[PDB]
C-alpha cells in the first residue's frame, strides 16, 4: 500500500526548530555571530536583575511561609526567561504576564509592594501606575494571549512603534486560547511577542503529556509565524531571540512565538505543593553561566553581588512594610471599581455598607 | 423616518462612527458582506477597513481582540454573530471584561459593545435562537440591554457603545424587520437601567422584554375586551432592572406577571418576581406568575409555534392572577 | 391605599369583607387576619 | 466511619470505580498527583492509568473527550479544576452534553458527572473561589448537586455518576476538611432533587446551600438563645429544586429566607423566593429575603471576611423577617 | 544586526505540504505509485454516489426554495471532499459531520428522509438508527473536534480497529476547539482521522483572511502530528490520503490532519447568503471546470466504465428517491411539547413533570 512520508514530515520540521544558544553552561560563548550588542553597564544591571530576582524568590517563599504573602509562584531558575526576555523591551512595550510573570512588571514598572499586595490579595496591587504598560497578573491560562493580539492591533493602528509581549508556560500551550491568541495576531500581522516558558511541568503535569509536538516553538507553523526555541537558562540567547522579535514586529512583519527551555526549582505554587532532575537542572543555572561569562570579562565581583543581594532584602523589608501599612479594604471600595457610574443595585448596596462601615 | 428595528441599528452605528474615531466595528461578515443580517451594511463602504473589519472565525478571539483594543483606547463594538455562540467567548466577557475596571481598581476599563441576535420564530438552525440573556444578567460588571422597537433599538444602542463598560445588547431575530416605527435622524439616547410604559393600565402588570412586548401588547388588547386594564412595561434592559419604574406600577395594580421567551429555569423572570416580593408584597393582591418557555432545550424549528410563550398564554395567566 | 399581606386580601374576598374599610391594627396600619375577624364579629 | 468530605468523595468514587468498569475519571493532575485537594488519591494506583488519568491543560479539550467517551458507552467522570475555569468549557456542558439526549431524540446520552471545587473563605488566588451555580442552573438537561456534608457528598456522588444524564457536581473548598462525620462504609445513595432538614424549626424557615448551611445552623443556634426557632433546609441539589420540602417547610413557619453566597445578582436565591412566591404567598407573614453577596466581583482574597455573607447576616436578615 | 533565518523557516515547514494529487483536470493519471487499489466495481460505486449526491444539492436547494427544507448547506462541489472521504471507511468508524456534512452521515446510513428532517427542524431526523456510528451535524464549529478525540480514545480503550472521523472547513480551522481536539488526539496517540474542506470561503470571508499560514494542512505541525493536503477535487487522492490516514490509525501510530482543497458552488446556507457580495464569476468558474465530476468521468470513460445511460439511470434513481423522502418527511407526525419533555432526560427532573402534565392537558384539547 502507498505509504506518504511521515516520519520524514515530522523530522524535517524538527530540523527547522534547532535550540538556540549564545553561552554554554560553563559561560563560554558557543555563538559568536549571534552575541547582543549590550554596554558593559547593560551586561551588569542584567545580572544585577537576575541576582535580585533570585533572592526576591526566596523572601517571596520565605515570606509566603510566614504568611505575610498569599498566593505566590516561584520563579527561581526562570531569570533568563523572564528577566532577560524584559530587558530587550522598551517602556512603550505592553507585557500581558500569567501569574509566574510578576518579575517582568515589576521591572517593568510595578512597585514591589504593589506586587505583593497583588499576592495578599488587595485591589489597590492591581492599581498599575498610569503610563506604566502592564496589567495585572491573569490567572486564566491562554487567556493573555487572545488579550495580547488585541493590544498589539491597537499599536498598530495607532502607528507606534511598540509591541505587546505577553507569557505562559508549557501547560498554558494546550488551551484553545494559546492557539486562538497566536493565530488572529498572525493574521493581522499584529506586533505581538508570544514566549512560551516551557519549565517542563504544568503543576505536576510533564511536558510530554500535553502534546506529541517534539518542540513547542514549532505551533507557531499553526499560525504562520516564525518560531524559536532557544536555551532559557541562557541570558544572551534569550534576549537575543526577543529583541530579534521586537524588531520584526516594529517593522510591520508580524509576531513571532519564542519557546523558552528553563525550570522552576520549587513548587508549582504555595497553595499544595525527581531529585535528581531538580539536580540536574540546577548545573544550568542562568546565574552560574552569566557569573562566569561576566567574571572572565572582568565585569562582575562577589562584592558587586553581594550587594545587590542586600539592596534586594533591604527593599523587599520596606516593600512588605508599606503593604502591612495600606488600609483595610471595605465593602464600599469594591463597588466603587465596578463602574463608571453605578446602577440602580449597586447604588442601594453602596448605602447599606456605608452604613454599615459607619 | 420610518425604519426597520435593522435600520435603526444600522443608523446608531454609522452615527457612532462618524461622531467618534476610537469606535471600531469587527466580527464574522461585517466588513464587506456588511453582516449576515445586513446590521452593518455599507459601514466599511463609508468609514473604512481599518474601522470596519472582519475576523477570523473564533468568538474568544474577537472577544480578546476586543478586550485589547480597550485596553489601547479604542471602543469596541465587536459582533457575535448569534448569541448561542456565546459559549465559545464566556471567559473574555464575564471571566475578563466584565471585571477590568475592578481588577485593576479602575486603572483600565472596558468601553465594549457586544452585539448578538438572537430569539425564535424564523425557524432557525441549533443554537441560533436560544435567550441566553439570563446567563451574562448574573456577570457583575456587565449591562444587559435588549430592545423591542427601532426606536427603543437605536437610542439605546448609541448609549451602549457611549458607556464605559461593557453593555451586551441582544437583537432579537423575529424584530430585526417584521415592521416599521418612526425613529429620528441624528443622535439621541435613551437610559440605560430604564423602564418604559408601552400601555398604561390599571388592573394589572405585564412585565416583558424582546418579542415579548408585542405578545404582551397583543394580549392587553384582547384583556381590555374582556374588562381587564394591564399595564405592559417594557423592560428595555434587563440588568440592571428599573425597580422604581416596576414597583411604581406594581404598586398602582396591586396584580403582576412576568413574560419572557426563554424556559422557565432560564431567562431573568425570577429576579423580577423576587425585587416585586420583597419591595411590594404589602400591594400585592395575588402571586406574581411567570410566563415562560418549558424546561426544554430551545426547539427543533418545526415545534416553535407550540413551545415558544405567545399572546394566548399571557391572556391566560392574566386571568388566573385576576381570578385568584 | 391599604396595605397588607396577601393571605389577608384573600382572607377578606372569601368572606366578602371589603378591606379598604378595615382598621390595621398591624405596623403602619398594616391590616391583619384578626382584623378582618374583627370586622366581621361587628 | 469518620470522614472528611474529600474522604467522602474519595470513596465514593472507589466504590463507582470499582463497581462499574465503564466508569473514568479524568483532568489536570488527577492521576500520578492525586488532584490538587487529594480528592482522587491512590485513585490510578489501584484502578490503573486506564481507569484514572492525567489530561493536557485545556478545559474544553477535557469536555470534548468526555462527550467522544460517552457516545463510546463510557461513564465518565471529567474533573475541571475550579469552576471559575468553567468559562473554558461552557459549550461542551451547556452547548452539548446537557442537550445531547435531546438533539438526539433519546439515541445516545451523556452519562457524565463533572467535578468541581469553588467556594470562598480560604484566601485563594482570583476566580478560584466563584460561585457560577447559577449559571448552569439555567440549562435544561444539566442537574446541579452542591453537598454541605462528608455523609451527603458520598450519597449525591454515586448518585450523580449512577444518573444517565449529566450531573455537574460542585465541591465547596472550606468544606473540603471542616469537620468530620460518621458515614456509612460501602454503597448507599441519596435523592438529586431532594432536600433534607438539618434543624426543625417552627417560626422561620431558612433556606442555604454549600458552606452556607453551616453559617445557617450557627444562626440557628444563636436564634434560638432568643426563642426564635429556624427551620433549616439544605436544598442539596440546587437544580432541580426539592418543592415539596421548601413549600412543606414555608407552609409550617409561614416566614423564610433563602441564603447564598453568591452574588445577590447570581446564584438560585431568586429562583426559590419565585417558586415560593408562586406556590405558599398565603402562607408568608413576610416577604422572603435574601441573604446574598454583595454585586461586585468576587473578593479580593483579604476582602473575602468582609464580603461573604456569614452567620450574622444571617441572624440579622432572619430578625428582619421576624419582626417585618 | 544578527538575523534569524525566519523566510526559510517558513519556506521549508510548507514544503513539507505540497499538494496531493492523482487525477488532474483532464482525468489522467499524474500519481501512478499512489493509484488505490480499487474494483471496477468500487470505482462505478464512487462516481454513482457523487453524480447521486450532486442531485441531492440541486433537489435540496429547490426543495428549500419551496419551503420545504430549511436550514441547507449546499454541496455541490465537495463531491470529491465528502463523498471518496466517506468511501474510505468502514461500518465501524464513527463520523461526526459538521452541519455541511449530510452527504457523509446519509451514505453511512442516516435514512434521506431523517436528513430532511434534520433540514426542516424535527427531533426524529436525528433518531440516527442503532448501530449506525453518526452523530447529527453539529452546528458549534469545533465542538465536532474534541468531540472526535474523545470518540476515538473510547474506541482505543475498547480495542476496536476502528476510527473517528470528523469534518470542518477552513474558518473552523481558528477556533480554539479546532486546535484542542487535534492536540488532544495527538497526546493521547488516538485513532482520528480530522478533515478540513478548505472551500476557500466561511461565509464571505476569504481563507486568506483566516490565517497567514500557507497551507491549512500544516496546523497538524502545533500538535505533533501528520497533515497532508489533497486536490480536494480529486475522489482519488482524497480517497487515498484517507484510507492512508485510516490506516495509521488502527495500526495505532494516532490521527491524521487532511486538508482537501475544494469549492463550494452554491451559497454558504440558503438563508440570505449571496456570493455576489464577496466573490467574482471568474473565480466560480475557474473553480467549475475542476468539477471532481468532470474528471472522474473522463477517467472512467478512457477505462470503458461509465456511459451517458448509467449516469441517467442514478440520476433518476436520485430524483425517485428524494421525492419519497420528502413525502416520508412529511408523513411524520408533528411534534408536541410532552415529546420535547420526554427526550430531555431518561427520568424526568420534578419541573418537568410538573410541566409534562401541564401540557399532556393542552395537548387533549
Ligand atoms: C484556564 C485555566 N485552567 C486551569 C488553570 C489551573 N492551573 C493554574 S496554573 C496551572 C499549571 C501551570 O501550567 P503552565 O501553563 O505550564 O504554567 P506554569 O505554572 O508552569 O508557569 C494550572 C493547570 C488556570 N489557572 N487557568
Ligand atoms: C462556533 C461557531 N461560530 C460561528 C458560527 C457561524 N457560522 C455558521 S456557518 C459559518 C461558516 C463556517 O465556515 P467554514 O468553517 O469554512 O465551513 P463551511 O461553512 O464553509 O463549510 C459560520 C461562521 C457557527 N456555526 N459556530
Ligand atoms: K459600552
Ligand atoms: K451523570
Ligand atoms: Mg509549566
Ligand atoms: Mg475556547
Ligand atoms: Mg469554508
Amino acid at each position: 500500500t502507498f505509504q506518504f512520508p511521515f516520519a520524514e514530515q515530522l523530522e524535517k520540521v524538527a530540523e527547522q526548530f534547532p535550540t538556540f544558544q549564545i553561552l554554554n553552561e560553563e559561560g563560554e560563548v558557543v555563538n559568536e555571530e549571534a552575541m547582543p550588542e549590550l554596554s558593559d553597564e547593560q551586561l551588569k544591571e542584567l545580572m544585577r536583575r537576575m541576582v535580585y530576582t533570585r533572592i526576591l524568590d526566596q523572601r517571596s517563599i520565605s515570606l509566603n511561609r510566614q504568611g505575610r504573602l498569599g498566593f505566590y509562584a516561584p520563579t527561581a531558575g526562570q531569570e533568563a526567561s523572564q528577566i532577560a526576555s524584559h530587558f530587550a523591551l522598551e517602556k512603550e512595550d505592553f507585557i500581558l504576564p500569567g501569574y509566574r510573570d510578576v518579575p517582568q512588571i515589576i521591572w517593568h514598572g510595578l512597585p514591589l509592594y504593589q506586587a505583593f499586595l497583588f499576592s495578599r490579595g488587595h485591589f489597590h496591587g492591581n492599581q498599575i501606575p498610569e503610563g506604566v504598560n502592564v496589567l495585572p497578573p491573569q490567572i486564566i491560562i491562554g487567556a493573555q494571549y487572545i488579550q495580547a493580539a488585541g493590544v498589539a492591533l491597537g499599536l498598530k493602528m495607532r502607528g507606534k512603534k511598540a509591541v505587546a509581549i505577553t507569557y505562559t508556560g508549557d501547560g498554558g500551550t494546550s488551551q484553545g486560547d494559546f492557539y486562538e491568541g497566536i493565530n488572529f495576531a498572525g493574521a493581522f500581522k499584529a506586533p505581538a511577542i508570544f514566549v512560551v516558558q516551557n519549565n517542563r511541568f504544568a503543576i505536576s503535569t510533564p511536558v510530554e503529556k500535553q502534546t506529541v509536538a517534539k518542540t513547542l516553538a514549532q505551533k507557531a507553523v499553526a499560525a504562520g509565524i516564525p518560531g524559536i526555541q532557544v536555551d532559557g537558562m541562557d541570558p544572551l540567547a534569550v534576549y537575543a531571540a526577543v529583541k530579534a522579535a521586537r524588531e520584526r514586529a516594529i517593522n510591520g512583519e508580524g509576531p513571532t512565538l519564542i519557546e523558552t527551555l528553563c525550570f522552576r526549582y520549587g513548587p508549582h505554587t504555595m497553595s499544595g505543593d525527581s531529585k535528581e532532575l531538580e539536580n540536574e537542572w540546577a548545573k544550568k543555572d542562568p546565574l552560574v553561566r552569566f557569573r562566569k561569562f561576566l567574571e572572565a570579562k572582568g565585569l562582575w565581583s562577589e562584592e558587586e553581588e553581594n550587594n545587590v543581594i542586600e539592596q534586594a532584602k533591604e527593599e523587599i523589608k520596606e516593600a512588605i512594610k508599606k503593604a502591612d501599612e495600606t488600609p483595610k479594604q471595605k465593602v464600599t471600595d469594591l463597588i466603587s471599581i465596578m463602574f463608571e457610574e453605578l446602577p440602580f443595585n449597586l447604588k442601594e448596596q453602596y448605602e447599606i455598607y456605608k452604613e454599615k462601615e459607619s | 423616518a420610518q425604519m426597520t428595528m435593522v435600520q435603526a441599528i444600522t443608523d446608531a452605528l454609522r452615527i457612532e462612527l462618524k461622531n467618534d474615531p476610537n469606535v471600531l466595528i469587527f466580527g464574522e461578515d461585517v466588513g464587506v458582506n456588511g453582516g449576515v443580517f445586513r446590521a452593518t451594511e455599507g459601514l466599511q463602504a463609508e468609514f473604512g477597513e481599518d474601522r470596519v473589519f472582519d475576523t477570523p472565525l473564533a468568538e474568544s478571539g474577537i472577544g480578546g481582540l476586543a478586550i485589547g483594543l480597550a485596553l489601547q483606547g479604542f471602543r469596541p463594538v465587536p459582533e457575535i454573530q448569534f448569541f448561542g455562540f456565546v459559549y465559545e467567548v464566556m471567559d473574555s466577557i464575564c471571566g475578563q471584561m466584565a471585571r477590568i475596571r475592578y481588577r485593576t481598581g479602575g486603572r483600565y476599563h472596558m468601553p465594549i459593545t457586544i452585539r448578538s441576535p438572537f430569539g425564535g420564530g424564523v425557524h432557525t438552525p441549533e443554537l441560533h435562537s436560544d435567550s441566553l440573556e439570563g446567563l451574562v444578567a448574573q456577570q457583575p460588571g456587565l449591562k444587559v440591554v435588549i430592545p423591542s422597537t427601532p426606536y427603543d433599538a437605536k437610542g439605546l444602542l448609541i448609549s451602549a457603545i457611549r458607556d464605559n463598560d461593557p453593555v451586551i445588547f441582544l437583537e432579537h431575530l423575529k424584530l430585526y424587520r417584521s415592521f416599521r416605527q418612526e425613529v429620528p435622524e441624528g443622535e439621541y439616547t435613551i437610559p440605560i437601567g430604564k423602564a418604559d410604559i408601552k400601555r398604561e393600565g390599571k388592573d394589572i402588570t405585564i412585565i416583558a422584554y424582546g418579542a415579548m412586548v408585542h405578545e404582551s401588547l397583543k394580549a392587553a388588547a384582547e384583556l381590555e375586551k374582556e374588562g381587564i386594564s394591564a399595564e405592559v412595561v417594557d423592560l428595555r434592559t434587563v440588568q440592571p432592572l428599573d425597580i422604581e419604574t416596576i414597583i411604581g406600577s406594581v404598586e398602582k395594580t396591586g396584580r403582576a406577571i412576568v413574560v419572557q421567551e426563554a424556559q422557565r429555569q432560564a431567562g431573568i423572570a425570577a429576579n423580577v418576581v423576587a425585587e416585586i416580593n420583597e419591595r411590594a408584597i404589602l400591594s400585592l393582591e395575588a402571586p406574581v406568575l411567570r410566563v415562560a418557555a418549558p424546561d426544554t432545550v430551545y426547539p427543533f424549528a418545526q415545534a416553535e409555534s407550540v413551545w415558544l410563550p405567545n399572546f394566548k398564554d399571557v391572556i391566560e395567566t392574566a386571568k388566573k392572577v385576576m381570578n385568584f | 391605599r391599604v396595605i397588607a399581606m396577601p393571605s389577608v386580601r384573600k382572607y377578606a374576598r372569601e368572606k366578602g369583607v371589603d378591606i379598604r374599610l378595615v382598621q390595621g391594627t398591624g405596623k403602619n396600619g398594616r391590616v391583619l387576619k384578626e382584623d378582618i375577624d374583627a370586622f366581621l364579629a361587628g
